[PDB]
């Protein structure tokens, strides 16, 4: 099952101001009414094996955060250092260590590098240019169960911690005692319309 | 061509007569008073505080040992105390240690009776030196030991701290052995702890606090370096200096390096955000990192400076405009009584009329000068 | 490298008295001081190390006190043979903070 | 113990000079340094430089002599330091004083050779 990403998926590009401005840039972005792939994870179902390939945009909507951490890798089964995110209520955990993970973990109801920082939509953009993994953060309000809804909203930068290891694969995990979207991204030329205090209200491709 | 405005109209117009009007000279400039870097705070201040007021340090023989990398470590807070009697350093100073940048640092943390800190330095022999802890030659390291007599000590005798006394070799540079084979003598019969020039090569001293001062023991760290034989994880704090407003001086906040003068700017920042950029991609307004506030930036003044001048042959009375500038920073002319300001700049050396007459010597923004009684 | 300021440069005490000698550095030496007595014709002889410590064969009537920036030297009950020359100097040997001396004191009985 | 220069004496202005300290009942460890001051004939002492004993090469220079001073240990029980571009200010007498690694002062102080820088 796959869905279209209307508007979604814009950050901002870099930590530079500007005041109603319409500024373009080229960066890797996820293109406007793009395609993107559609999992579920309630019945039984469970999460398949992504790709990296230049980028990733996730957004998951959720009731209860069945959503828990990301997995990114070449090969991430205790073969080659694998980057670890773990969100959990007390602390986010950030590890390069090799752990081997069967087909379907689930999760209860050396290491180089180390991190500690449907009403609800997550949405997020990780990337990897130039040896620096960057985050992208956004967690507004939807009303509507059946997809993501018309409209827009900027993508802040939350982490941009310099791992250095190569991602060609991805993975997400889940809790069990729920759908969630995936994107992709690529070099595509955006303008985008700075207002007057700063936000980005609109883009185009 | 620099003696007076006459003279910079005479040889611009390559000709020793000068016609009646203004003639543009020279370019006026501000430069920067002064340079001010205002860096960052602490990435990730590893300190020492724990392993110097720690709760107890370990015994002499099996010390503490620490590995400081991958740091920003301050020397200041060590620099600064004046409780260290015994800072018994070598390689570098210690007001420049903080300057200094190594790759890696090695604390070795335990307790030593005042009768034998000396015995704390390369090259030196001794029981204890010999038997428990052991300084290299090469020595790079910073040894400081305070008293610690009123805190160590306790009534009756302290026993918890262990040294080595007994030993038939004598330690190589920085070696632990906790394995405390049973010394031997003699004809060496003592199969167990006790026999023939037998005795346990381990024993421990009574600490009091009405004990002499050479027995009262110390806090004493070792604090092992090692020279620039990699890439630096360990290393010293930055620049704080002071910012100014109001005035052209060089700035550097968080690498932007760009000259201008400084003022407190209306604009609203978003918290990620630390610099803005203008619709021609110059920089225009900086977020402080010290301080989380915006400063508007602008270039410092420059514009063209021309002389209005009647015929040489009339006189050669001349006035100066600055072009684009207000005249406080003007100078940064010699006719400094009468100096007034006009939209097209800072006219100096001719006096404002409230009468208007046809133009002569136009100027800018309305109004002109003219050569009168 | 750290500099040593000595005063008075000259000082005269009777018989019996105390003279007391002031030593200055630029920057903190912590402790790591040394005071010296110099008879002409007589290389110096020490006196008090590590600002507080008397060596073997050392009088008690000579006394070092002081930390930090100010250091200083009193010697109790002068003696006849207590007129010479006191120095003050660091004993940083290889800590880039030298080992300058500074001006001599002379003392008159 | 005992201390003892050599190599002392009338220098011409502008030429190098030689000092030798040679030691006496014990040996250059790593737990001594040795130093070098001078005394000018009616002055004050006037640190020169240090250089650690044992196998450590390690060498301190004074502000004023950086430049002109070379210090170095040629033996265990012998040491030498040269002077450049000498000028009749540096007429004094030098002192062969060891320091121990401990940072106490120093002890066992030689006896001094006078050094005179004229034609
Ligand atoms: C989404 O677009 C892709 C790429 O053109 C296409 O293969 C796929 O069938 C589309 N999905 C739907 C549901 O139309
Ligand atoms: C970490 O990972 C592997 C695991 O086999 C280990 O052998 C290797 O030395 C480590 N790599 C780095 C770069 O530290
Ligand atoms: C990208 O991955 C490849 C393996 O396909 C690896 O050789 C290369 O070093 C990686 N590049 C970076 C910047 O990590
Ligand atoms: C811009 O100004 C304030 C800044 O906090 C913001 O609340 C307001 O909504 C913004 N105005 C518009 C028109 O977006
Ligand atoms: C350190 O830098 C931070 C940056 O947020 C600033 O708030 C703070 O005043 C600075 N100084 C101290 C002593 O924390
Ligand atoms: C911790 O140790 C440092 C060593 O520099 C000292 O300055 C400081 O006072 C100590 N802290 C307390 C609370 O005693
Ligand atoms: C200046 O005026 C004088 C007298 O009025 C005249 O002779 C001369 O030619 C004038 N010079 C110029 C350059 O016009
Ligand atoms: C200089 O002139 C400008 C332009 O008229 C004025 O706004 C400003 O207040 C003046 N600045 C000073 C420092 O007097
Ligand atoms: C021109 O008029 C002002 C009032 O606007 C008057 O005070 C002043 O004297 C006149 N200017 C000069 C330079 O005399």
């Amino acid at each position: 099952a796959y869905t279209n990403s209307f508007t979604r998926g814009v950050y901002y590009p870099d930590k530079v101001f500007r005041s109603s401005v319409l500024h373009s840039t080229q960066d890797l972005f996820l293109p406007f009414f793009s395609n993107v792939t559609w999992f579920h994870a309630i019945h039984r179902f469970d999460n398949p094996v992504l790709p990296f390939n230049d980028g990733v945009y996730f957004a998951s909507t959720e009731k209860s955060n069945i959503i828990r951490g990301w997995i990114f890798g070449t090969t991430l089964d205790s073969k080659t250092q694998s980057l670890l995110i773990v969100n959990n209520a007390t602390n986010v955990v950030i590890k390069v260590c090799e752990f081997q993970f069967c087909n379907d973990p689930f999760l209860g109801v050396n290491c180089t590098f180390e991190y500690v920082s449907f009403k609800n939509l997550r949405e997020f953009v990780f990337k990897n240019i130039d040896g620096y993994f960057k985050i992208y953060s956004k967690h507004t309000p939807i009303n509507l169960v059946r997809d993501l809804p018309q409209g827009f909203s900027a993508l802040e930068p939350l982490v941009d911690l310099p791992i250095g290891i190569n991602i060609t694969r991805f993975q997400t995990l889940l809790a069990l005692h729920a759908a969630y979207y995936v994107g992709y991204l690529q070099p595509r030329t955006f303008l985008l319309k700075y207002n007057e205090n700063g936000t980005i209200t609109d883009a185009v491709d | 061509c620099a003696l007076d405005p006459l003279s910079e109209t005479k040889c611009t117009l390559k000709s020793f007569t000068v016609e009646k009007g203004i003639y543009q000279t020279s370019n006026f400039r501000v430069q920067p008073t002064e340079s001010i870097v205002r860096f960052p705070n602490i990435t990730n201040l590893c300190p020492f505080g724990e392993v110097f007021n720690a709760t107890r340090f370990a015994s002499v023989y099996a010390w503490n040992r620490k590995r400081i990398s991958n740091c920003v470590a301050d020397y200041s807070v060590l620099y600064n105390s004046a409780s260290f009697s015994t800072f018994k350093c070598y390689g570098v100073s210690p007001t420049k240690l903080n300057d200094l940048c190594f790759t890696n640092v090695y604390a070795d943390s335990f307790v030593i009776r005042g009768d034998e800190v000396r015995q704390i330095a390369p090259g030196q022999t001794g029981k204890i030196a010999d038997y428990n802890y052991k300084l290299p030659d090469d020595f790079t390291g910073c040894v400081i030991a305070w008293n610690s007599n009123n805190l160590d000590s306790k009534v009756g005798g302290n026993y918890n701290y262990l040294y080595r006394l007994f030993r038939k070799s004598n330690l190589k540079p920085f070696e632990r052995d906790i394995s405390t084979e049973i010394y031997q003598a003699g004809s060496t019969p003592c199969n167990g702890v006790e026999g023939f020039n037998c005795y346990f090569p381990l024993q421990s001293y009574g600490f009091q606090p009405t004990n002499g001062v050479g027995y009262q023991p110390y806090r004493v760290v070792v604090l092992s370096f090692e020279l620039l034989h990699a890439p630096a994880t360990v290393c010293g704090p930055k620049k704080s200096t002071n910012l100014v407003k109001n005035k052209c001086v060089n700035f550097n906040f968080n690498g932007l390096t760009g000259t201008g003068v400084l003022t407190e700017s209306n604009k609203k920042f978003l918290p990620f955000q630390q610099f803005g950029r203008d619709i021609a991609d110059t920089t225009d307004a900086v977020r402080d990192p010290q301080t989380l506030e915006i400063l508007d930036i602008t270039p410092c003044s420059f514009g063209g400076v021309s002389v209005i001048t009647p015929g040489t042959n009339t006189s050669n009375q001349v006035a100066v405009l600055y072009q684009d500038v207000n005249c406080t920073e003007v100078p940064v002319y010699s006719t400094g009584s009468n100096v007034f300001q006009t939209r097209a700049g800072c006219l100096i050396g001719a006096e404002h009329v409230n009468n208007s007459y046809e133009c002569d010597i136009p100027i800018g923004a309305g109004i002109c000068a003219s050569y009168q009684t | 490298d750290v500099v040593m300021t000595q005063t008075p440069a000259s000082v005269s005490e009777p018989v019996g008295g105390t003279v007391t000698t002031k030593c200055q550095a630029s920057q903190n030496i912590f402790n790591n001081l040394a005071w010296y007595q110099q008879k002409p014709g007589q290389p110096p002889k020490l006196l008090i190390s590590d600002a507080s410590n008397l060596a073997s064969g050392v009088s008690s009537r000579f006394t070092g006190s002081g930390s930090g920036t100010e250091y200083t030297l009193t010697i109790g009950d002068l003696e006849c043979a207590d007129g010479a020359t006191y120095y003050c100097q660091s004993t940083s040997y290889g800590n880039d903070d030298g080992a300058a001396f500074g001006g001599g004191t002379e003392v008159v009985v | 113990e005992s201390l003892e220069e050599s190599g002392g004496g009338l220098v011409q202005p502008g030429a190098s000079l030689t000092l030798t300290c040679k030691a006496s009942g014990f040996s250059f460890s790593s737990g001594y340094y040795m130093c070098w001051v001078r005394q000018a004939p009616g002055k004050g002492l006037e640190w020169i430089a240090c250089t650690s004993g044992g196998s450590s090469q390690y060498t301190i220079y004074a502000n004023w002599a950086k430049g002109r001073s070379t210090i170095s240990k040629t033996s265990s029980t012998t040491v030498t330091l040269q002077m450049t571009s000498l000028t009749a200010a540096d007429t004094a007498t030098y002192f062969c004083a060891r320091g121990p690694s401990t940072y106490y002062g120093m002890d066992l102080w030689g006896p001094g050779t006078l050094v005179t820088v004229s034609s």
